[PDB]
RNA sequence: GUUACGGCGGUCCAUAGCGGCAGGGAAACGCCCGGUCCCAUCCCGAACCCGGAAGCUAAGCCUGCCAGCGCCGAUGAUACUACCCAUCCGGGUGGAAAAGUAGGACACCGCCGAACAC
RNA sequence: UUGCCUCCUAAAAUGUAACGGAGGCGCCCAAAGGUUCCCUCAACCUGGACGGCAAUCAGGUGUUGAGUGUAAGUGCACAAGGGAGCUUGACUGCGAGACGGACAUGUCGAGCAGGGACGAAAGUCGGGACUAGUGAUCCGGCACCUCUGAGUGGAAGGGGUGUCGCUCAACGGAUAAAAGGUACCCCGGGGAUAACAGGCUGAUCUUCCCCAAGAGUCCAUAUCGACGGGAUGGUUUGGCACCUCGAUGUCGGCUCGUCGCAUCCUGGGGCUGGAGCAGGUCCCAAGGGUUGGGCUGUUCGCCCAUUAAAGCGGCACGCGAGCUGGGUUUAGAACGUCGUGAGACAGUUCGGUCUCUAUCCGCCGCGCGCGUCAGAAGCUUGAGGAAACCUGUCCCUAGU
RNA sequence: AAUUCCUUGUCGGGUAAGUUCCGACCUGCACGAAUGGCGUAACGACUUCUCAACUGUCUCAACCAUAGACUCGGCGAAAUUGCACUACGAGUAAAGAUGCUCGUUACGCGCGGCAGGACGAAAAGACCCCGGGACCUUCACUACAACUUGGUAUUGGUGC
RNA sequence: AAAACACAGGUCCGUGCGAAGUCGCAAGACGAUGUAUACGGACUGACGCCUGCCCGGUGCUGGAAGGUUAAGAGGACCCG
RNA sequence: GUCAGGUAGAGAAUACUAAGGCGUACGAGUGAACUAUGGUUAAGGAACUCGGCAAAAUGCCCCCGUAACUUCGGGAGAAG
RNA sequence: AGCGAAAGCGAGUCUGAAUAGGGCGUAUCCACACAAGAGUGUGUGGUGUAGUGGUGUGUUCUGGACCCGAAGCGGAGUGAUCUACCCAUGGCCAGGGUGAAGCGCGGGUAAGACCGCGUGGAGGCCCGAACCCACUUAGGUUGAAGACUGAGGGGAUGAGCUGUGGGUAGGGGUGAAAGGCCAAUCAAACUCCGUGAUAGCUGGUUCUCCCCGAAAUGCAUUUAGGUGCAGCGUCGCAUGUUUCUUGCCGGAGGUAGAGCUACUGGAUGGCCGAUGGGCCCCACAGGGUUACUGACGUCAGCCAAACUCCGAAUGCCGGUAAGUCCAAGAGUGCGGCAGUGAGACGGCGGGGGAUAAGCUCCGUGCGUCGAGAGGGAAACAGCCCAGAUCGCCGGCUAAGGCCCCUAAGCGUGUGCUAAGUGGAAAAGGAUGUGCAGUCGCGAAGACAACCAGGAGGUUGGCUUAGAAGCAGCCACCCUUGAAAGAGUGCGUAAUAGCUCACUGGUCAAGUGAUUGUGCGCCGAUAAUGUAGCGGGGCUCAAGCACACCGCCGAAGCCGC
């Protein structure tokens, strides 16, 4: 994947709509994104255009006014907050006469670094790949000049040119064939992905999940509710591949509790495309744990955007939505005095700090609350050649263990089907 | 979209002309060199360019100073 | 002849140089005491130049010890190398460093001798 | 990019190429030249009114780290570095001997004479510490001259000496003076040079591995394996330009096949995070089998129905002296864009001749001849080869 | 869109399934008003889609008759041609071998068929590069025709 | 063999009459035994609704006060 | 360029013939493959293919009966 | 008789003030003086000078100029019997439909408007033969035919088709416009002439032997496949060893290597540690604490094509002594005649590339091929041996070889290999097998073995479902010293079995870790047929290592 220099940015973006606070929160990320991919931002210009023009984007006199800043600041980039053309950043780049590489392609590129696991490259050259795909005449190099041709086509005859076909179309074949050859591999990880979790199948266990936009915590809230030590960078995209640990409270089923990757607002619906491991999860759930932050300006939007791929997935596979616990982090640390507003519509706002400041323990006891239903209830005579009645009776996972006798023993607990099941003798 | 070199000079052909121990003549050249390498001794003078020459007839010979090489002429005296 | 001043010796110009301690003043070398005259300072008789001869070896200069800092430096090995031998590696016959080690070294010789004898 | 200067490559003389690695030059100075004499920096320590840390003045330490008009190298403290007083050799007539060298150019010179400058005189001085700061010849201009003067006297013109005129910068300079198109094209050549295929390589491609940080409810190795490392193959995009330009016909499809195994089904196993039903991996195994449609010129791809399965590749990306001609790649025409314009597009759209009686090898069938130790005939052995090799649903065992 | 690279844009019809087709949206890489804009009854061996009827186009081929092909008698050519009692495999060579190396296979000569090879035959490569032509364009150079301006000759007199 | 050319219908420009335009060195001829409701050139192309803004560039047409400039007239001054 | 018989037929089409003219210059065989031109086909009916290319189908007279649209003529031999 | 631009002078002359240097001349040689050794000058005597015209041969100039070959340019003519358009005068269009204007009669209107029914016969109208085209398909494609045929197809009273006779001509015609047509030819026709056009391009160039024998390099180029000059070849003349090789002697260098406290850059850890940030007392007077940073300094370990305090070997320049010397067929100067100026691969030193290529560009008294036959590499220009004057039915050898193909060894002595390794390969994996030392126990019978040895407070904690020796784990000062640790591992949720550091009668040599030291194993893996020894075959070596002995083998060397 490429790897050059920056570090010179200056941000441009269409306002098309939304409030004018809303208008340079969207420049914002592309700040925070900007540097989480390692380069100094210097200006940003933002517009108020009904709709991009198909040629620059943003105007034409302001790709002029951007043409000096470049100038100015010497920086060697430029990024636009929204998806564009081929064409409209091909033109905007003989105005400014620097990088045009629109927020797609920052997202796409921060998941080359920051992704470890080979199946994570994997995902990701598809998508960079599809998305050079829909570039190569604009990238027109290869044809660029391609005009040493002229071939004659006296035809019907000897012309021995071997090109039977366009120069075009013959490249074109090789990136959509390269990109077919990947796309069968990646749906055979998938059953790797299915056996490195048949015993978590089998064995039916409760399953908590923790969705939430990136940068909400998610795995400091792992890290601190049960116990392991994550990357808890405080940057942007810092988990690329999904974690589950055991942890249980009174009903110790193992409420295998998972971490996933960030949903930010406005996918790149590209590298997201293969990162179906963290859909995977959401819907084979009992529960999911929607984080915001409080020391967010306005947290209930990502509590939007977040639910809003978290409807699409319960909508191509006809799911019943889980039950949906949010909670709110970054308070107590709360670099916020919002607080009370959320408090005063939100639920479960607890002021899980995650770092200091804990406030986990109404969640964790509020946790297991909304869990799918138990199954296991009951009270019996044991006589006192048990040794073995002990069955899982108190060796289980939830096993109650919580009455007594002196004959044998008047266990009166909660037993699995497939654990103490019918053995019991009352 | 190229190389910003590929300019020399020509090569003047410099170093010494006339070795140790050889017969030479009145004015003949013995060594031309850009600082002064070589500084000159008796019978050796130096032109504009600081080559080196023979003021008499005799023999190159090779020799030092303090610190400093030299040019010298020995006389090659007639039998 | 002893010999404590010159000029180049002139040295493949530090084995010769710096730095310490103890000494010397016959003639000479010097600091020195003043500028009237020849002549001098971007300002100054500091220096350059002139006239001297009251003191005194403080210094320059010379002599003897110091291996302290720098300086030369082997023998033998090693690197490297010309030619030859070798199917992949590597050898043989010649030449041989650099750095280190043993050590050397507080210079040595010329001249009317310059002075100083007898 | 094209001429000149400097360094490295350049292999301890000189020289040495590449679209190898770095820089400068088409000037400046009437003193920054000549000569006589004098001086020694940079930096550091101890001190000030600023004055920083660093501006002028003190005392030390300091041999070269400063400075040299300007790139780099070689030099230069004996100074070529800093300062001062006069001055014009930044001359005229020459030049023994040499360097470098295809040639044309280019470079260094002791020394003799005339007239000078500076020095006391010894002497130094023909520009600058050196090496770049430039242009041949032709054709003309100008000043001076003891040359010539188309019968003679002059004159015009010519000649000699000094000298002036060019980003002739494509810088050894075809003309005093010069841009484009050709898909309407033609001729002479070239596999000396490209497109197709083959050959070498294997960066990129593909398939494996070595170490084991992690993942996998706990747990490195059931299943994956990061950062790094080592390779196979020759099916991709390339690199090189070795055969072919007195012709090696070029994509997809049809018909026909043959081969490899890195196995899609069917057949054996080992390990399983294998209860059973189903699976997941890895090893062995190439005998047979591996569908029909919608869209597209399409290979590929998505989709509709199925099946035990709807394998991957090689064979000039197998196969046009076997077929098609949708595509690409001639001449017509139109759109968008570029050009003043002929015309262009590596954009699109409509339309556009597929030649040949099989000589030799090969392959499929079929005769004639001779041989097999006399001439005939009936019935056979089998060394050796060829052909075939697929698989499903339901029932009972057993709702065990 | 005969105009849209991204592009099989998105939505709706049509089909069991529609990179083509029809109707809309509009973000017109790069529509636009006599190089005309938008419509339009009739017309087209023009281009692109759908349907009814029909059929060997196809699933999947079979049979019959003529003209050739084949045999016999007569006449009787052609392109091509360094040779010749012109195998195959793995190699090696100007890197793709009937002719070279090592093996393996194969009695001699014909007839009807098939087209994998002889880099098969034909045409001193139409593509590419170099050199030379030709015709075309222009604000390339230099000329000329044509058109135009003044003097002067033919061409003169009196006035002011 | 077409979506191309032509076409009926449009508008602009030129042409006052051996016209403009064309062939020809010239005479001459066609235009036409025609005369602006006619003839030549350019672009568009039945029919319906329409044809918007710009005269800076380059052309074409119509102008004059100055500047610039050829041949021909002029002949001071200089020279042989 | 000129004549234009008879039956069917609207016809100088097409089928068969009169008058008239020919058998037109290599033949005889023979159920090979294969090629060309004709013929027929079970059940299915575009599934073939770039594409209904080719082939099949419709076809005449006489009564009925004829849509959207229209520039009022047409469409129209609509279709059935 | 020359010098000079020239007037002019003349064995001299020109430049210059020069009686002073030079330039060009006085054919050349010998002798004698005076100078000068700055390379030799100057005078005096002698000897004394060679051209020209025929003609053979080799190059060369102007001519077609060794021969063959363009597309195209110019001059003068010929073509409209094909085709494009036009002018004059004739001819042809079977059959069947539809029904415009006009007119008449009725309806209708102030009237007009129109609507029915007759009559009429219009139209670049409709269906369709002759006729004219040429849209689709199949056949032909050394054809029946240098553009046709069979089926279908378009127009067919018109901008129609056709006959006869005319007109327009080449930078011109004609064009419902295609760069179309103008006699099977057209981005400028055909014929003759200039003409034997011109091609830096391609092809061809004919009898023999003897001697010598290259080059693919440098510079310049409207130049890069051409040419000019130099380099290399040959023939003639002149000089004679000047050339080359070896030894010794005299010199300049800055590569290989090395070094860095010797410069300039990079650079790894420490130590002192100002100088600054946090905190500092927040006075900014001021105590310093410092996970920071700590210039310089300093200790130790490093690197460099464009770093150098140093610094080879060879190579180069000169001198000197020899050698070779009936030959290298050496060097140098001047002439006649050339060719060559596309190099290839291998060894060593380098650039470009990925320290890829049978890649590309340089260096190399380097090699071979080119221009080189013979023998070995299976075959195989560039590798190894060796340079072919001819003949032989003689001998010795080089590289390479000696079981059979295939000439000569199934040679001799001592060891190794089990893999057909030999007869391809990597990181790495690994209880193969010989050697050599080392380390405890060490022919005590140690080690192996049959074996008594089974919950020490052993359900400990950390804690309690129990934490059932034993989920996990952070320690074994521990002994009648026996051979079980607060009992670890397999197991075991719990039982319950046995060892892990471990041992007693029976008693006959074993435990590791090194050199990696030899040889071996796996990793290992394409597509027509064994196919990674040339074949058969070889371990009863015909494989590998070290010694030893013969022989075979070329156009080399010898013999005749
Ligand atoms: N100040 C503050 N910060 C908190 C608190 N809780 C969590 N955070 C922030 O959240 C971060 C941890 O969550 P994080 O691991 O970034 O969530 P994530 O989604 O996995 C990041 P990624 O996008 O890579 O998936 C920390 O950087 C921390 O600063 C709190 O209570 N106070």
């Amino acid at each position: 994947y490429r790897q050059l220099r920056l570090e010179r940015v200056v941000l441009v973006g269409v306002w098309t709509e939304g409030s004018a606070a809303d208008a340079e929160a969207s420049l914002a990320e592309l700040a925070a994104l900007a540097e989480t991919a390692g380069s100094e931002v210097l200006e940003g210009l933002i517009q108020r255009r009904d709709k991009p023009d198909p040629s620059t984007y943003i105007g034409s006199g302001k790709a002029a006014e951007l043409r000096e800043v470049v100038l100015a600041t010497g920086a060697d980039t430029v990024i636009c907050d929204g998806e564009l053309s081929p064409a409209q950043l091909n033109a905007l780049e003989k105005a400014v006469k620097v990088k045009v590489i629109d927020r797609t392609a920052l997202i796409l590129d921060i998941f080359a670094q920051h992704a470890t696991s080979r199946e994570g490259k994997a995902q990701v050259s598809l998508a960079q790949m599809e998305y050079m795909l829909p570039r190569l005449r604009g990238w027109g190099e290869s044809m660029s000049r391609q005009a040493g041709g002229r071939a004659g086509g006296a035809g019907g005859g000897v012309g021995t040119r071997g090109p039977g076909e366009t120069k075009i179309e013959t490249d074109r074949r090789r990136i959509r064939e390269r990109m077919a050859k990947l796309r069968r591999e990646i749906r055979d990880m998938k059953k790797i992905r299915d056996t490195q979790r048949g015993s978590r199948r089998r064995s039916e266990i409760p399953s908590v999940a923790i969705v939430g936009y990136t940068n909400a915590g998610k795995s400091s809230l792992l890290n601190a509710l049960t116990g392991a030590g994550v990357l808890v960078e405080n940057a942007l995209f810092a988990t690329l591949e999904p974690t589950t640990r055991r942890g249980e409270f009174e009903d110790g089923r193992p409420f295998v509790l998972t971490d996933t990757v960030g949903f930010v607002r406005h996918l790149p619906t590209q590298l997201v495309e293969a990162f179906r491991s963290t859909l995977e999860e959401v819907v084979d759930a009992d529960l999911l744990i929607h984080v915001v932050d409080g020391s967010d300006v306005n947290p209930l939007a990502q509590i939007n955007a977040v639910r809003t791929v978290i409807n699409e997935v319960v909508a191509e596979y006809d799911i019943a939505p889980p039950p949906e616990l949010l909670v709110v982090n970054k308070i107590d640390a709360a670099t916020g005095v919002g607080l009370a507003q959320l408090r005063r519509a939100l639920p479960d706002a607890v002021f899980v700090s995650a770092r200091t400041g804990d406030g986990l323990d109404k969640l964790r006891s509020r946790m297991g609350e909304l869990v799918e239903s138990t199954d296991a209830t009951v009270d019996v005579t044991i006589p006192y050649d048990r040794g073995d009645l002990v069955a899982r009776v108190h060796t289980d996972g939830h096993v109650d263990a919580t009455e007594h006798t002196d004959a044998g023993t008047r266990i009166k607990a909660r037993v699995p089907a497939p654990l103490a099941a019918t053995l019991r003798e009352y | 979209s190229s190389s910003r070199n590929g300019r020399d000079s020509a090569a003047q052909r410099l170093g010494v002309k006339r070795f140790g121990g050889q017969v030479v003549k009145a004015g003949e050249i013995l060594v031309r060199q850009r600082g002064t390498h070589f500084h000159p001794g008796v019978n050796v003078g130096r032109g504009g360019d600081d080559t080196l020459f023979a003021l008499a007839p005799g023999a190159v010979e090779f020799g030092a100073k303090r610190g400093r090489k030299t040019v010298n002429i020995v006389p090659v005296a007639r039998p």
